[PDB]
DNA sequence: TCAATATCCACCTGCAGATTCTACCAAAAGTGTATTTGGAAACTGCTCCATCAAAAGGCATGTTCAGCTGAATTCAGCTGAACATGCCTTTTGATGGAGCAGTTTCCAAATACACTTTTGGTAGAATCTGCAGGTGGATATTGAT
DNA sequence: ATCAATATCCACCTGCAGATTCTACCAAAAGTGTATTTGGAAACTGCTCCATCAAAAGGCATGTTCAGCTGAATTCAGCTGAACATGCCTTTTGATGGAGCAGTTTCCAAATACACTTTTGGTAGAATCTGCAGGTGGATATTGA
């Protein structure tokens, strides 16, 4: 009988609303704003640990580490642009070199 | 005492992509991380949308509308399609 | 009596790092510097471990980026040496000078 | 203390950052901007530290002064 | 009847106290509004942040005092700490 | 009833404390607002114009001017280092730019 | 109403040269007016955006200073002078 | 005789005449009729403030001003005096305004 | 080309640091039951925002011409890269003790409410008045010679 | 080193757009009296942070070539600045109609405030595994000759 049942929804709404709340956003917040906004989140996080995974089994491992995070989201252009002033820790960086620099 | 987090959530939405595919206790860290700050930039930029136009209250609408201002694209598109889906799926029964 | 031609090695150094994820910088040292840096500011402070390896990450990554755009700079000026006007150049642009 | 930051360690933050030669004055000039880098981001930190009348530097002092320097950082409590 | 408020009169008599002899157009007192406002949006949500990340539910002077030395670069900050300091001690005696 | 004294006056300035105070309260900054809080930030915010009057009422006077322009408001900020870091990412409208012409450029 | 076509090409050639000038610039490539339109547009097009978007969220049919203002200031491009 | 400045030297003059103004430097129709076109192809059956359009372009030029004084160090920096577009690429890389 | 010196790339293997999977139990999250109050309709004053009309000259557009700047080409120092060689800080681990981030209750001091009463500020409405042009001779500045 | 062609530079005027005072009317600060709540003191408690060795073990600090990159010199072809003739189209003024912003006024959903009831996470252990770190062997990528 949770909200996030009802919503459909694996992400907290009951917890998005009590965060809202006290977060001091505004004096009021609708009952559908943290089921939006959970909603939102889910989505994001499952499009990352979706590009992370494949990123995990492209370099045959089955767990999502760091990097794995990082090459997801550096090599995807919205996401990219999203967290462009971001440092995953443990990240790295895409492998990336300059070609007036290679041999001959 | 208690210091509450994401982690059982982000892990269950791992398991719907990749139920196969486990995550690493500071790939944990990195998508609470993540969660938390989409929070804030979303919230934040409801709160200022409600200011300027004189509001109390935060709805779907400021959420929905601060997701567009928030996200680039493709990515806001399904975000807000994720979100009025839920919205209705939770007015409804 | 064998030797690498000079460059062939920096390449595979380069290939090397951008494969990898640890950090660079010995952790005794980079503590060191820290607290150092930190006794002026309030005096007799402690730090949590991850404290440290928090300021470490976010030093290396910051590092790491401004010589990617340093490298750039140099490249622009049709070298392949990177010098210290090119890390000036990319630090006005970025407005931190 | 900033000597201990070595000039095989500045070399290999330059490689992974894609630099393939390097000038000799790049080791000082690398330190300095290190320096500052640190001296904004401490001062900042130790700012929330004194705030929050505590004597031990937290990772999430570190975490919010990164993130007002522009330098939000992932895994550590944000 | 419509009517909206701004900080005009306040910079005015600052500008007075400074410089008696100056005026200032009204695309001037503009910025400075804008610069006013800016400024104690910088101050007010970097003492929100503050009071938030400490569990505290008031923002008091201290809050306003950590977010100034945050905010402001160097010889600023030490000056209007010293005169809000001054403000606060003053007012509070009766 | 008693002697109606405004904040300010008590303060000893000339910015609204009373304003500043509902400014806070109403801007969700948090719950609960200490009655110093608007005293100390209508403060710096009053010390803060008087530095840049200062510096643009000079930047008018070199300029031969008695009136205090946008551009006056510019070579203040500009010329002067910690405003133009606090202000480093801010444009004033009609401010225009300092003079500044890379040496390079000059003849030989 | 006729239709509006072409019109980054009202960025002219000596508009651009007149920027550059304040800009510090001696020395002009024939290629940078090009350049320079392209990078307006994306500019332009980018806070435009946003700043309708702030139009439609408040119900209104017409940009307003402020909307443009908080769509600047959205983009790290705070700008002072027109309200706010 | 007929005199002619050598080139260079009226350049020279412009550049302090424009750092010594602040007037807009693009023509105001013109630059409102691109805000319109733009905004059209966003969203229909708009209008606008007049002061919004200034707004727009006073930004838009201490934008582009500002990006110059940016591609004119990176064409210094190559040893050159003319900018080109791969300065403006260089300045706007660095500036995070692109990949 | 040849020959050989180090570099990579594999497939396989076993320990072990983490990652999982268990079993509770107090803080949320979900219900029900009354207020409370946004902030949507519903007009509807009355700002401005489109939209000509018309004239005028500030500027954009093209074109000619050739100064001098951006490439291209060509070296010759020397500055960095590649390499052993030698030793010394950094790393790795437990103690072991102690400074000190959390809770634990007090409650006095400071805040958040309700009117109830005063005014400091914000619209227009008159009163000023810096200068934005407009015109001239110094003063330079440039560029030819 | 001297002008001649032009481009500032600095005062001296003078009537307006555009500041600067003027008054009324509130919207909203200021009192007072109460009802709450916040968040400091004084007293512990485990946590987890420094010291302290205590050795090895890479990893760093040094000199020794010398490869090849950067900086300094020319040398043009032709791009891009300066100067001019033309006459287009942005600017500057002035209405005018009417789209559409803001006001006031009601007035239900929809949200907040309050006890209760029930359920879900977070936490301190107990039970496994995904690969890290080696191995050995087999082509690679580099280079010298
Ligand atoms: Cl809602
Ligand atoms: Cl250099
Ligand atoms: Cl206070
Ligand atoms: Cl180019
Ligand atoms: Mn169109
Ligand atoms: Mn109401
Ligand atoms: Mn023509
Ligand atoms: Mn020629
Ligand atoms: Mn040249
Ligand atoms: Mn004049
Ligand atoms: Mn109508
Ligand atoms: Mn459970
Ligand atoms: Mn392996």
């Amino acid at each position: 009988k949770t909200r996030s049942s009802r919503a459909g929804l694996q992400f907290p709404v009951g917890r998005v609303h009590r965060l809202l709340r006290k977060g001091n956003y505004s004096e009021r917040v609708g009952a559908g704003a943290p089921v939006y906004l959970a909603a939102v989140l889910e989505y994001l996080t499952a499009e990352i640990l979706e590009l992370a995974g494949n990123a995990a089994r492209d370099n045959k491992k089955t767990r999502i580490i760091p990097r794995h995070l990082q090459l997801a989201i550096r090599n995807d252009e919205e996401l990219n642009k999203l967290l462009g002033r971001v440092t995953i820790a443990q990240g790295g960086v895409l492998p990336n070199i300059q070609a007036v620099l290679l041999p001959k | 005492s208690r210091k509450e987090s994401y982690s059982i959530y982000v892990y269950k939405v791992l398991k719907q992509v990749h139920p196969d595919t486990g995550i690493s206790s500071k790939a944990m860290g990195i998508m609470n991380s993540f969660v938390n700050d989409i929070f804030e930039r979303i919230a934040g930029e409801a709160s200022r949308l409600a200011h300027y136009n004189k509001r109390s209250t935060i709805t779907s609408r400021e959420i929905q509308t601060a997701v567009r201002l928030l996200l680039p694209g493709e990515l806001a598109k399904h975000a807000v399609s994720e979100g009025t889906k839920a919205v209705t799926k939770y007015t409804s029964a | 009596p064998h030797r690498y031609r000079p460059g062939t090695v920096a390449l595979r150094e380069i290939r090397r790092y951008q494969k990898s994820t640890e950090l660079l910088i010995r952790k005794l040292p980079f503590q060191r510097l820290v607290r150092e840096i930190a006794q002026d500011f309030k005096t007799d402070l402690r730090f949590q471990s991850s404290a440290v390896m928090a300021l470490q990450e976010a030093c290396e990554a910051y590092l790491v980026g401004l010589f990617e755009d340093t490298n750039l700079c140099a490249i622009h000026a049709q070298r392949v040496t990177i010098m210290p006007k090119d890390i000036q150049l990319a630090r006005r642009i970025r407005g931190e000078r | 203390n900033i000597q201990g930051i070595t000039k095989p360690a500045i070399r290999r933050l330059a490689r992974r950052g894609g630099v393939k030669r390097i000038s000799g004055l790049i080791y000082e000039e690398t330190r300095g901007v290190l320096k500052v880098f640190l001296e904004n981001v401490i001062r900042d930190a130790v700012t929330y530290t004194e705030h929050a009348k505590r004597k031990t530097v937290t990772a999430m002092d570190v975490v919010y002064a990164l993130k007002r320097q522009g330098r939000t950082l992932y895994g550590f409590g944000g």
